[PDB]
């Protein structure tokens, strides 16, 4: 269980003590990924680590808050714990340049704009992507599917709670400069269009749609038709 | 895979010239002076004949690198007039144009 | 909308060495192609004014290079092939620039050089007496 | 309506004033530590996003000649000088 | 009667591009150089080694995508980068496109130490000047 696994981490930490080895900042990201099968009794014991880490001077790369914010964000309807966890987070990285500490430092922001879209919270998402769009924190996105999903979950958030003129100018500048759109995410794109009752743009979503490899689509296409009539 | 033999005895001559051509300026300065003894500058005479035949620059020839043509050469390109005006006239020579004036 | 917050400037450090002062700069351009010389000097010049650089520009006279070839692969000799390649020039002369000028527009201008064209340049630098010259030692 | 920052915090490891004093840079480093070198840069690998970046990266390779161009780059006569 | 580079007139259905129904003498008038470098510039050196590595080149190119070309290469120098410009066809599978690509430019930069870029123009089919 959690307390004895607890005491024996704590163990070692004080023979690390005992010994004169300074951690480094891995030893605690370890730690952090390691709390995380215990997801709901590790989030105040991790929260201290996090409080240990600023005071011995480790400073917090990309790869502790990405571990603390999956450890703290489990499939809960609430989502209490994690609201506070998310916006706390981003006051403390709002307008800082980051560098490669820790090998998990790309898994950051995929992790936050996913809490945004489950908190459905546009502003917060737009905290997110701005510390990734300050100096070159851009190179921190990760791989294509690491990419794919931040820019699918952003995209989906923006259309949801957003105005419709907004939302086609982020539609504009991130398809298909910034990523090829999911069949799923046009079909987000004309449901706003629908609220927004702005219908004269659905021939173009058709246009961009099959541009996109999603001619043969029977979801997609289902779709469009029963707007139109 | 040079393009013939002639091309190839040729390839031979320029290794072993610039194999020799220090051993060869060293002795023909040796030789090409008034200043030296007459007794040294004889030895010196049959070292620099001693040396292998193919090693002697004048036995080198400027032949076309793409057609091993010993004559017509233009030494700036090192073609033949027949390769280099094939080149010319498709337009592939950068800034050779037909003159008239 | 999506735009960068902010930009990363690259760092120019001002260092405690003086910097070298040149005189002049003549930029000869070599090209067998007038139109994009034409073009390279609205680039420099344009590019030396905002940078507040003065430059004066100057055409040299071209110089055309002609040989004669034999016309057919054997025989014929009274029949030829002449063929030419035209060299046209256009100088910049820039004046009154320090080491860090020169190098930042040299850069730029090189950088920028269309393929097909040369360049020389000529860097005339301003120099002091050397010490030992101030006085005979004799 | 109290920052994550401020509460308890495990005193184990007490607060360390400064860094190693000086590092073993002799030392060659490990296989271990060559390699989780490399993984650092991964994180922070992109492809290329425009053609400045293309330039940037082999100019960074030495692919390509540094501006302002000078004919004597990377040649030096084994530091000779003018009176040898 | 001169033949160098001339297509000769035929029935009328023989297609020809513009690069080759223009005779020699239409080298600096009508049509442009095939290869752009600075090696036969006045005062300038290496215009042999520079010939060389254009014939090659262009042998490589023509194997290397063999019946996807539809007209001659465009050589390119500029400084140290070497940029080979090629119109090709809409045959070949884009995957095996990229394929070659990224082998040629590798290929290329490590046997001439130099970067080397390709940048492929695709057309339907052959652009047709005239018929001759
Ligand atoms: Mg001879
Ligand atoms: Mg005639």
């Amino acid at each position: 269980k959690f307390e004895e696994k607890w005491s024996k981490i704590l163990e070692l930490l004080r023979h690390m003590v005992a010994q004169k080895v300074k951690p480094n900042l891995q030893t605690f990201n370890t730690i952090l990924k390691c709390l995380r099968r215990f997801h709901v009794f590790a989030r105040s014991p991790a929260l201290q680590v996090l409080r240990e880490m600023k005071a011995i001077g480790i400073e917090p790369s990309l790869a502790t808050y990405h571990h603390i914010i999956r450890l703290f964000d489990q499939p809960g309807d609430p989502l209490k714990r994690s609201s506070f966890i998310i916006y706390d987070i981003m006051n403390e990285l709002m307008g800082k340049r980051f560098s490669p500490k820790d090998p998990d430092d790309d898994k950051f922001f995929q992790s936050a704009m996913s809490i945004c879209s489950s908190l459905r919270d546009l502003e917060l998402a737009y905290q997110v992507h701005g510390l990734l769009k300050t100096g070159d924190n851009w190179k921190f996105i990760g791989p294509d599917q690491h990419r794919n999903f931040y820019y699918s979950k952003f995209f989906d958030l923006i259309c949801l709670m957003e105005q419709i003129d907004v939302t086609l100018k982020w539609y504009e500048d991130l398809i298909p400069s910034a990523y090829f759109p999911h069949s799923q995410t046009m079909i987000h794109l004309l449901q706003a269009l629908d609220v927004a009752n702005r219908l004269e743009v659905i021939p173009k979503i058709w246009k961009d749609s099959k541009e996109y490899g999603h001619t043969f689509r029977s979801d997609l296409r289902e779709e469009i038709l029963m707007l139109m009539a | 895979h040079y393009v013939d033999w002639r091309m190839w005895r040729d390839v031979k001559r320029r290794k072993m010239a610039y194999e020799y051509a220090d051993e060869r300026l060293r002795i023909n300065s040796l030789r090409k002076n008034t200043i030296l003894p007459k007794i040294l500058q004889d030895v010196a005479d049959e070292e620099i004949a001693a040396l292998p035949r193919d090693s002697c620059p004048v036995r080198i020839r400027n032949r076309c690198v793409m057609t091993s043509r010993p004559r017509g050469v233009k030494r700036r390109w090192r073609l033949s007039r027949i390769v280099f005006r094939h080149l010319a006239d498709h337009g592939q020579l950068s800034g050779i144009q037909r003159a008239t004036w | 909308v999506d735009v960068p917050k902010d930009l990363t400037k690259p760092v120019v450090t001002i260092s405690d060495e003086p910097d070298i002062l040149y005189k002049r700069l003549s930029v000869l351009v070599k090209g067998h192609d007038k139109a994009v010389l034409d073009s390279y000097e609205y680039f420099a010049v344009l590019a030396a004014k905002e940078l507040g650089i003065s430059i004066k520009v100057h055409e040299p006279p071209r110089k055309i290079e002609r040989f004669t070839l034999l016309q057919s692969v054997h025989i014929y000799k009274k029949h030829r092939v002449q063929y030419e390649m035209r060299t046209l020039y256009r100088c910049l002369e820039l004046e009154h620039l320090t080491g860090s000028t020169a190098d930042v527009y040299l850069e730029y201008i090189q950088r920028n050089l269309p393929e097909g064209v040369a360049m020389e340049v000529t860097k005339t630098q301003l120099e002091q007496l050397p010490e030992h010259i101030k006085e005979p030692i004799w | 309506r109290k920052n994550i920052f401020t509460g308890k915090r495990l005193n184990i490891f007490d607060m360390m004033a400064v860094t190693k004093e000086a590092p073993e840079t002799d030392t060659s480093p490990s296989l271990w530590d060559v390699e989780f070198a490399k993984q650092l840069a991964t994180v922070n690998e992109q492809p290329l996003q425009n053609g400045f970046e293309e330039l940037i990266q082999w100019t960074k390779e030495g692919k390509l000649w540094e501006f302002p161009i000078n004919n004597e780059a990377g040649f030096d006569d084994d530091g000779s000088e003018f009176h040898e | 009667k001169n033949r160098a580079a001339r297509v000769r007139v035929s029935k009328g259905d023989k297609p020809v591009t513009y690069e080759e129904a223009h005779a020699p003498h239409y080298i600096a008038h009508r049509k442009g150089w095939l290869s752009l470098h600075t090696g036969n510039l006045d005062g300038e050196d290496h215009a042999a080694e520079r010939t060389v590595e254009d014939v090659f080149l262009r042998k490589f190119m023509w194997g290397t995508f063999p019946g996807c070309l539809a007209d001659q290469l465009v050589l390119k120098r500029r400084g140290n980068q070497l940029e080979i410009c090629a119109v090709v066809l809409r045959q070949l599978s884009p995957h095996k496109y990229y394929f070659l690509v990224g082998y040629s430019e590798t290929l290329l930069s490590y046997f001439y130490k130099c970067p080397v870029r390709l940048h492929l123009q695709t057309v339907p089919s052959k652009v047709v000047y005239k018929y001759l």
